[PDB]
């Protein structure tokens, strides 16, 4: 449901996030975590503090599943396919953290990219992230 | 919750006429068929590979029982929810990381079974009664998440 | 994804509801409105006391429309495209709202179908209102 | 709502700082253009066909100013939003008919907003904390429905 504005939209945001993308992952678990706590039952395993190199580690891993993601941003599908199949079947993440997460990310682009996350911006990555969120719980029944 | 005395009477009549073994084995087994990613917790419970296994696993039954008779107590303390499932609830989170959208679910998957095992007799305002308590105990369920 | 046997489990379910469909269609409206009363910030402009004609006509309204999807399962996109553009613009009912008519209509669905409403097919219609739903709020944005 | 010292700390020193008028109309232009379903409750408010048409409104920036100034008397009330927000409530849902699903949006825009005004400064945990105040707040415009 992404129109030519809204790719061009979130290519231009993203591409201004850059090499900071693994960064900006980690802040966007680490916002999750705090203000939504029941986020963290899917990750015991974890040590959650802040600076966490888990956190770290993991930010970085999410960033760049979404930087595969704009760059296959008209085959979404396919490019995070072995994604979906992992959270439908293995991590079994109830979906309603991905609308979490997504907001995390928005609040965290938005606190690094004062210039860039206009509304219309805005608009459009919380299409993409809802899109990517779509993907990703498509194989989950 | 708050209740009106009508809504109370109304959830425990009904609730006197429930065999709670045999719902919870069956509500807990709708959960885990209907959203299957809820079958995460229950990896040691043996093959819950069709509908069918899942229903008839005796393990299954046997945590729907458990879920449900700790449900039924609770519909005594209509009052005080919050208190009577704290210590539930703070397990739930440190020891068993069950995140709260489960209980929403298995509220919703409960009064389906209701439905489908009253028919007529679960009438809208039978239903709105039930939908204040699923979520009431959700909510307790919830509380102590940190 | 409707799975084959989805859209078989579904069409045997709706074949069985058959020349209720209306009634049913009333009955989980007033479950809603009963269950989640901010639902009825949509219809202030209805007569919602139990068996109004308004609330008698738009059930039916809404069954005629879940049997066109049901004809056209595997075409649903276009089956409800005047729908999802009435919802879309001119209604713009917030989609959270879609979940409680899916799960009222599940209710009513089980409450009169004692035999067919087998866990198997539960998980096939909640399967199919969901898909409705999201076909109904594709165009919001 | 149970705000910690440094929670409600961290609300307040970041408050003071904030244009009401001008926070206002950018998170209730930022709705309009960010879940557009959210025009259907200000049809007289006129040209909401594009972006810069809505946040360039004065009817927006006059009404968010109202939204965020009675938002703005509640963070004085954090230990009581239901009793301050008691009369908008039953406004919201008596003459308005405003789905109070619209509140929780418009909190999740405004945490947008602060974030994009003050960068850095609205770190992980001051969020947490704002995003606590939304959700009390939006509970608390929502609690009279029926
Ligand atoms: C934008 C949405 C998300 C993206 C792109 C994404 C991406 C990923 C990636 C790339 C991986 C590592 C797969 C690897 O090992 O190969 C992963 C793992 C995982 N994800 Fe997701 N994820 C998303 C949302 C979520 C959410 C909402 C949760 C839960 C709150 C979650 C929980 C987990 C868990 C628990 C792991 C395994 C962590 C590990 O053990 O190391 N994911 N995800
Ligand atoms: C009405 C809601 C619920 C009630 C009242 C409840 C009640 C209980 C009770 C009484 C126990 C035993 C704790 C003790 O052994 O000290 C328990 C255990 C457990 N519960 Fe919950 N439960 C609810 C929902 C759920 C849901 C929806 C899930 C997950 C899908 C879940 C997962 C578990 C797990 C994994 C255990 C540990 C079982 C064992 O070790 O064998 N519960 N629950
Ligand atoms: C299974 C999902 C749904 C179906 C299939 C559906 C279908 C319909 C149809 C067929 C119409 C009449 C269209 C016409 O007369 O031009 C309509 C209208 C309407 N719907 Fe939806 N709908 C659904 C969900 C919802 C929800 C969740 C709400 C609000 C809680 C809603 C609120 C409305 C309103 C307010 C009207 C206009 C009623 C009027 O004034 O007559 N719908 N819907
Ligand atoms: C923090 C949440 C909110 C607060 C504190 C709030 C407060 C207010 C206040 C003070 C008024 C003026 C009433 C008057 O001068 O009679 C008002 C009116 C109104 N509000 Fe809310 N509001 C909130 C959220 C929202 C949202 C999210 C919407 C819908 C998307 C909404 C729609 C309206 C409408 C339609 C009016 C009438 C505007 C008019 O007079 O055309 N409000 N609100």
């Amino acid at each position: 449901v992404l129109s030519p504005a809204d790719k061009t939209n979130v290519k231009a945001a993203w591409g201004k996030v850059g090499a900071h993308a693994g960064e900006y992952g980690a802040e966007a678990l680490e916002r999750m975590f705090l203000s939504f706590p029941t986020t963290k039952t899917y990750f015991p395993h974890f040590d959650l503090s802040h600076g966490s190199a888990q956190v770290k580690g993991h930010g970085k891993k999410v960033a760049d599943a979404l930087t595969n993601a704009v760059a296959h941003v008209d085959d979404m599908p396919n490019a995070l396919s072995a994604l979906s199949d992992l959270h439908a079947h293995k991590l079994r993440v109830d979906p309603v953290n991905f609308k979490l997460l997504s907001h995390c990310l928005l609040v965290t682009l938005a606190a690094h990219l004062p210039a860039e996350f206009t509304p219309a911006v805005h608009a459009s990555l919380d299409k993409f992230l809802a899109s990517v969120s779509t993907v990703l719980t498509s194989k989950y029944r | 919750v708050h209740l009106t005395p009508e809504e109370k009477s109304a959830v425990t009549a009904l609730w006197g006429k429930v065999n709670v073994d045999e719902v919870g084995g069956e509500a807990l087994g709708r959960l885990l068929v209907v959203y299957p990613w809820t079958q995460r917790f229950f990896e040691s419970f043996g093959d819950l590979s069709t509908p069918d296994a899942v229903m008839g696993n005796p393990k299954v039954k046997a945590h729907g029982k458990k879920v449900l008779g700790a449900f039924s107590d609770g519909l005594a303390h209509l009052d005080n929810l919050k208190g009577t499932f704290a210590t539930l609830s703070e397990l739930h989170c440190d020891k068993l990381h069950v995140d709260p959208e489960n209980f929403r679910l298995l509220g919703n998957v409960l009064v389906c079974v209701l439905a489908h095992h009253f028919g007529k007799e679960f009438t809208p305002p039978v239903q709105a009664a039930y939908q204040k308590v699923v979520a009431g105990v959700a909510n307790a369920l919830a509380h102590k998440y940190h």
